[PDB]
């Protein structure tokens, strides 16, 4: 309902739109990984540009949706997130969360596909 | 003395199946009137008690093998072991009231006391401790060998390629069986040469922290070894419990599809993609 | 009622000491004395047999807890139920020396009559009766639960390659695990599309003849519903029952090893050798 | 007397058979030591295909060399440890080691060979 999933040359792509800390972070992460688990996708694509404060949980539940998706398929944060954002991260979420393309989503979805095209 | 004791079965017998009439109204009444009819039953029942009783106080071994078909013709028709022990309780409590009103025992006398009033129980105490180890030989031994057929079915390195080499597994696995898998898998990997070696692990639903640790501490030491390992097809809660786990998580490679696994290896060894 | 069988309880915990140092001699004794100190055995049996009359005619359900505790313990310790028939016979045995002894029954009376003297016995067979039951429902459970894993991983197709299936089976397989295995690779070749179904016979050291007659069966339907079926690995003693098996054998294909079958299905599909 | 060591086309092959845990250690390290350090030898190789017993101290002295011979010049311990002693060397000693090939000191040749080419 809050999770809008999309489907594109043979990638993943979301969008967060919500702000909020416990339903948005359980619901979000386990119906990406049932969507990554049933349809094969070589790459995901996460876009947090919405979102503009991020608490320990939240930090917490996007290392674990980075480490998995990476146990299972390429992944990157589209969107480079927030200054206030990317300190709270850094300071507690100590990570270097993959590999990003600077808030471009296309950026993103173009280096998905010269990575892709080796 | 089994003499006189055979001769009192012998009017004992009407006795039993008396008994079993009794017995019979009390637990699954439907279930055991249709497994097994009156005349057969009856039949059965008194072959079972009237063999043992024409051997020479020791054994028969006919009757040892009889008594061997019967334990396991019970077992496996309806009557199992709670079954045969209320059928011992109330042939006990049948006995008691057939003495009560028959009183005819070994020695032949106007009222016989109590020696052989417990040689009786000693006696069909002895019967059913043969029935239960009829019972009990050979269930442990399909137990074993069903245990046999499930280590052995663990993990099945056969699977194998050029130079590849992929190891299925699917049954959920504990401390045991993921001990059993990691040195499956490296005395298989020590055996027969390999590059890589996929570890499908698509099948199992979920992984307990422990094993999943296990797991990591095997793909290191195979890569130890000399070769690469590849955990093909991980389950999102698998990579949840990997994950809570903290462990360190750069060197394995993972695809979601065993396809995918197959490329990606024919991908590492450059020259066997053609 | 229970409180007078209590109350001669309170006598039967020492008869039943001295009946676990007699029963000592016969069977297991260097097992039974070096697993379990006499203490240890001797307290655990004394509470069992002391708090299954602390009720008002039944048992508690903390002590049907303790009582099924008891029961799984001493099958898993080292006292099978041919040991518990003979502690039941040695508890007849003793009971019945003590009663001749001491002679206290359950009605105050100058000497009560064979009605509670052998309602003392009918209740030691109830309490047989529940041991036996708790002996049998986790077993026929965790017998049950590996019958089921040994059904799930007995023919698993899981690995694929692309557009190749392979099915490795080993270990011993009869009738039924036959007609699993063929239902289970029909099911699956029908899930998942593949020109090429290797499934592999190494690893099964004897095939019965029927067996072996449902493996050409399905490999025929393999190839019927439009699926190569290139039989792999064949011990020599299998193919020596299959050509005495008499039947037509040239429509299947065969290979040694699993890399040159393959080999086959890359050349099979002729233009997926890269 | 028990580590032999072979000098072939500027490379170095030592191989061990005795197992043995305080006067194996010490020779091993220090003698190896001294052999690479007076002839300039790009690739020295461990041969521990005999080893089928490892014990902390062992294992602590391998890796203590390993990353001597790092320091002095790159190197392949070829003989695949043993699966028994590979877990008894990664419980405690973790550390990647260097590099391996798999048990087949053919593969560890070429391997060094390749890697010297370039």
């Amino acid at each position: 309902m809050g999770i809008p999933i999309l489907k594109l040359g043979e990638c993943l792509l979301i969008s967060i739109q919500s702000e909020l800390d416990d339903h948005t972070a359980v619901e979000f992460q386990e119906d990406l990984l049932a969507k990554i688990h049933e349809t094969s996708a070589r790459g995901v694509v996460i876009d947090i540009t919405s979102i503009d404060f991020i608490d320990s949980f939240i930090a917490k539940i996007l290392g674990d949706v980075v480490s998995m998706s990476k146990l299972m398929g390429a992944k990157v944060v589209v969107t480079g997130i927030q200054p206030a954002v990317a300190i709270t991260l850094i300071e507690l979420g100590i990570t270097f969360s993959g590999v990003l393309s600077a808030m471009d989503l296309e950026s993103g979805l173009e280096k998905l596909k010269q990575e892709l095209g080796e | 003395m089994y003499k006189d004791f055979a001769n009192f079965i012998r009017t004992n017998k009407k006795d039993l199946l008396n008994n079993w009439m009794n017995e019979m109204e009390k637990q699954s009444d439907p279930l055991i009137n249709d497994i097994a009819k009156e005349p057969m039953y009856e039949e059965t029942s008194i072959e079972f008690v009237d063999l043992i009783v024409s051997n020479i106080t020791e054994n028969g071994s006919k009757f040892n093998e009889k008594l061997d078909d019967f334990a396991e013709k019970v077992v496996h028709l309806g009557w199992p072991i709670h079954f045969v022990t209320t059928g011992l309780r109330v042939f006990g409590l049948l006995v008691y009231t057939a003495m009560r009103d028959e009183d005819l025992f070994l020695k032949r006398e106007e009222k016989p006391e109590d020696d052989a009033y417990y040689r009786f129980e000693t006696w069909l105490s002895s019967m059913y401790n043969k029935v239960v180890t009829a019972y009990a030989d050979t269930w442990e031994k399909t137990v074993s060998i069903q245990k046999s057929a499930l280590q052995e079915l663990s993990a099945p390195l056969l699977p194998i390629f050029e130079k590849i080499s992929v190891m299925p597994l699917i049954g959920t696995i504990d401390t045991e069986r993921a001990k059993l898998i990691i040195e499956n898998l490296l005395i298989g990997v020590v055996k027969n040469r390999s590059e890589v070696v996929l570890i499908d692990i698509t099948g199992v639903p979920v992984v307990d922290t422990m094993v999943a640790h296990h797991i990591i501490q095997a793909s290191e030491a195979v890569r130890l070894v000399g070769c690469q390992a590849m955990l093909v097809g991980i389950r999102p809660e698998i990579a949840q419990t990997i994950v809570n786990l903290g462990i360190e998580l750069d060197q394995i490679i993972t695809t979601n599809t065993m396809k995918k696994g197959m490329e990606r290896a024919l991908a590492l060894t450059n020259r066997e993609i053609v």
